């Protein structure tokens, strides 16, 4: 009972995008698929449904003339085509199955893992990793704070680990944010005991696969 | 005293054991003869509730039709899965015949007799029969053919009108003949359907007026199907063993619903005959032999329409309906609506 | 549309406590209401369908009830993996939602401030980061002061998910200015206001 969706995709404004949804465990022709999307800072909205038997559809009124729901009854895979992409079309697109079956009661299970579609005029850019060097700012007795500022990267996402994963204690990698410049930015900090400074090395490992970027940033306190 | 129950039914018909037509052949070995003296008992003071959208009779009729088509229609090639199946494909005699569904000993079929019955709710006038009326298993999309008509007013059938995933079933009270013909003697697959526009548009207007009663007097608008295979985007049905595909754009002319010229007269729907079709069983595709020679003609009574309402927002002005179909269980529900199986306790 | 309302907007409770989430309807629904669990980065998860029927696989601690207009999702014993937004839904109509976290005794945030690095200033941009470490409840107000002047519209903050261990949050507010705007002022302050703070904490520094 699984629905696997295609990887995240980045498109220029005005282009088009196709999102696939591979069904796995069940009899594909027996259940209806619904399509949803959720923009950041927004609720879920229904885009349309599709009936695998004859490819029957029902598009949301606001997507008609842009949206095309199709499937492959043999491959057992559904598709979503959206043309004339806009900035507000940047969202996480979902496909879900109506487990109720023929009586169409909108019992949605399971869901796809969600495909992120980013519509931006920006091109792929590697991140700039800056240090948040520990200073005289110390709270909770010993424990001081240090981190890495990951600025100006595109597109999502980035991964951050410390000391090749050997350090997870006190680590807080924050959810990225989208700056007005069109690029993303992320902060990852880690609190460590003050006495550990100087004696112990702290390096944040930043990986940005969309640009094949791997950065080993050593963070040490300013004199 | 009784309760609702499900049981394995059996079918009855007046099929001849000598006929080479596929429906007669199947009904000969799968069904029993029709009861010469059928019994019907009225039940006074009895107010029973029905629900056409949850009736196991529908699921059982579907299984029969699945069985019928599987062993009747022999395509040349069967495009199911990765494997292909080539086999002999002789043209066959094809004409649907009435089928009665009957309950075994210990059960009985309750029949609603309310003229204004929309498939669900209670029924003040209930009777009991052993077998249903003769029901032809006519497989078609968009338009219901050779079925029964509603008494008095036109009936709009829906489980939940707010559920736009659900298919709406319009039950007409006046049949409209559709005249499909493949002329002899030069595209051998070109066909056409003749329909009296004056009669049709008069009916279609009354349909919108009835739809207005279910949607706060809003504006009713018809649009072609948003997408899908040709079987549902067009009026598809089987005639004389040949699969017809007719364009219904002219059957839902909003202009004709709102004393003009061009709406009165014979409407001619362009039709095609396809050897490669999509199987409604959900199996896949199947290629058949090229159409037979001579004049291929079918005359049917349009007794119902399958519709699908649109969703979304930013409307408030109008409601949009599109010609539905595809799931043939809807077809059976349009006939098995006034029946339900109960167990006598 | 079908009007959907959930109350309250957010909800807190300690581990092992009972939680009831309300859902109102603008019109009659009967039992056609379903419940979904939504976590960030995760797909929606069906908990209860048909108003009262529990979805297969979902633990029995979840309970659904309601008819017509009134509907209620109940969690008999709150667990840390139940920290999510919960939605009641009718067909394609979703409710506003209800955030639910684990309640903890109030914990004041540890405040740390970070001036922009040497490297970043060489590029021509300045970023000041203010860190709020391990606090509850999540309701925290961070205000930037630049030479005793309140700053807004040029700061972006981010919060982590609630810890499944100590039930705390962490916040990261970043103030971004150009190098020219940065060299102009001396004092850069980060005022933090939290329930666990009797007086608003202000951690600052001077440029240099
Ligand atoms: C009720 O059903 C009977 C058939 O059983 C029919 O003849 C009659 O018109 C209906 N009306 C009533 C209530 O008699
Ligand atoms: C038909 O009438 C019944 C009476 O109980 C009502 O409940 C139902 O909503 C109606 N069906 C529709 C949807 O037209
Ligand atoms: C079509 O309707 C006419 C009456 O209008 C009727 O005589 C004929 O039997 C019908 N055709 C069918 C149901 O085969
Ligand atoms: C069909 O039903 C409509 C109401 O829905 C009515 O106006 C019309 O007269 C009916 N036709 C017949 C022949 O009774
Ligand atoms: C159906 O249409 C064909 C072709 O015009 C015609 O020959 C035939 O007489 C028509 N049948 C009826 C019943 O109108
Ligand atoms: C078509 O229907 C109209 C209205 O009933 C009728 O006047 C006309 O005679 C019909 N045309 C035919 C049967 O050729
Ligand atoms: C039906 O005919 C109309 C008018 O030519 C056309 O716009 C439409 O595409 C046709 N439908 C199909 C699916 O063949
Ligand atoms: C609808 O009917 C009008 C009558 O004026 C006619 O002009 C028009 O061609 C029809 N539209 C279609 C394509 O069915
Ligand atoms: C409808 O009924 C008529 C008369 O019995 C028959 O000739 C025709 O084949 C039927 N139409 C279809 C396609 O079932
Ligand atoms: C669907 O139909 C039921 C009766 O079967 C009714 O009580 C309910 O209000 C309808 N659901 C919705 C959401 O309209």
């Amino acid at each position: 009972q699984h629905l696997v969706q295609s990887g995240t995709q980045v498109k220029k404004p005005g282009a088009s995008v196709r999102v696939s949804c591979q069904a796995s465990g069940y009899t594909f022709t027996n259940y209806i698929l619904h399509w949803w999307r959720q923009a950041p800072g927004q609720g879920l909205e229904w885009m349309g449904l599709i009936k695998p038997v004859f490819g029957a559809v029902n598009y949301a009124r606001q997507f008609q003339g842009r949206i095309q729901l199709t499937r492959d009854i043999y491959r057992e895979i559904a598709f979503l085509d959206l043309s004339g992409l806009r900035s507000d079309d940047t969202a996480v697109y979902y496909c879900a199955r109506d487990e109720s079956g023929d009586d169409l009661k909108w019992h949605l299970h399971p869901w796809g893992q969600g495909t992120q579609v980013i519509v931006s005029p920006a091109s792929t850019k590697g991140p700039s990793v800056f240090p948040l060097a520990p200073s005289s700012k110390s709270t909770s007795g010993g424990t001081a704070a240090l981190g890495c500022l990951v600025k100006d990267y595109f597109p999502e996402p980035v991964t951050v680990s410390w000391n090749s994963g050997a350090l997870t204690s006190g680590v807080h990698t924050f959810p990225a944010v989208l700056q007005s410049s069109g690029l993303y930015s992320l902060s990852s900090v880690v609190t460590v005991p003050s006495s550990s400074l100087g004696t112990q090395t702290y390096i944040c490992n930043v990986n940005h696969k969309p640009s094949n970027t791997k950065v080993d940033k050593k963070v040490e306190p300013k004199s | 005293v009784w309760k609702d129950a499900d049981t394995t039914l059996f079918c009855a018909s007046d099929a001849k054991a000598h006929e080479t037509e596929v429906h007669n052949v199947w009904a000969t070995h799968a069904c029993v003869p029709t009861d010469p003296n059928p019994q019907e008992i009225h039940l006074e003071n009895v107010t029973e509730n029905f629900n056409m959208w949850k009736n196991n009779m529908v699921e059982q009729m579907q299984e029969d039709v699945i069985s019928l088509w599987d062993q009747s229609l022999q395509p040349c090639v069967k495009l199911t899965g990765g494997s292909v199946i080539k086999q002999a494909c002789p043209k066959i005699s094809f004409d649907p015949i009435p089928i009665h569904y009957c309950t075994p000993a210990g059960y009985v079929i309750l029949k609603c007799n309310d003229k204004n019955f929309n498939g669900t709710g209670p029924c003040k006038n209930v009777s009991s029969v052993q077998c249903t009326h003769g029901i032809k298993p006519v497989v078609s999309t968009q338009l219901l053919l050779n079925g029964s008509l509603a008494e008095e007013e036109i009936i709009i059938r829906s489980e939940n009108l707010t559920n736009n995933a659900k298919t709406i079933i319009v039950h007409l009270n006046k049949s409209v003949e559709i005249n499909c013909t493949r002329p002899s003697n030069g595209d051998i697959r070109k066909a056409y359907c003749e329909i009296n526009g004056t009669k049709w548009n008069k009916v279609l207007k009354q349909v919108t007026e009835k739809l207005k009663e279910h949607f706060n007097n809003k504006t009713i608008i018809f649009q072609p199907p948003s997408g899908g295979d040709l079987e549902i985007t067009m009026h598809s049905f089987n005639c004389r063993g040949e699969f017809f595909y007719c364009n219904t754009t002219q059957l839902f002319n909003n202009t004709c619903i709102g004393t003009m010229k061009g709406c009165n007269g014979t409407i001619t729907l362009p039709c095609k005959i396809k050897q490669i079709i999509n199987m409604w069983q959900g199996t896949g595709q199947a290629m058949y032999a090229p159409p037979i020679d001579g004049k291929i003609n079918c005359v049917s009574n349009i007794t119902g329409i399958l519709l699908t309402r649109d969703g979304g927002a930013n409307n408030t002005s109008n409601e949009t309906f599109r010609p539905g179909g595809g799931n043939i269980k809807d077809n059976w529900r349009s006939e098995l609506y006034k029946y339900k199986v109960v167990q006598i306790e | 549309d079908i009007q959907m309302t959930q109350s309250p907007s957010s909800l807190s409770a300690s581990v092992g406590d009972r939680v009831t989430i309300n859902c109102q309807a603008g019109q009659g629904i009967g039992s056609s209401l379903n419940w979904y669990q939504k976590k960030p980065g995760r797909a929606p998860k069906l908990l209860v369908h048909g108003a009262s029927n529990l979805q297969r696989g979902v633990p029995s601690r979840f309970s659904g009830s309601g008819f017509h207009t009134t509907f209620t999702l109940t969690i008999s014993s709150l667990q840390p993996d139940d920290v999510a937004t919960y939605f009641c839904a009718v067909f394609q109509w979703f409710g506003p939602g209800t955030k639910v976290d684990i309640k903890r005794t109030v914990a004041a945030p540890s405040v740390f401030i970070f001036p922009p690095s040497d490297e970043q200033l060489k590029s021509g941009t300045a970023s000041v980061v203010c860190l709020l470490n391990n606090f509850y409840p999540r309701e925290a107000k961070v205000q930037w002061k630049v030479d005793n002047a309140l700053q807004s519209g040029n700061s972006q903050e981010s919060v982590t998910e609630q810890d499944s261990k100590d039930s705390t949050y962490s916040l990261s507010s970043t103030l971004t200015l150009s190098k020219a705007d940065y060299e102009k002022h001396k004092v850069y302050a980060c005022e933090v206001t939290h329930q666990g703070l009797r007086s608003p904490v202000t951690k600052s520094f001077n440029r240099g």
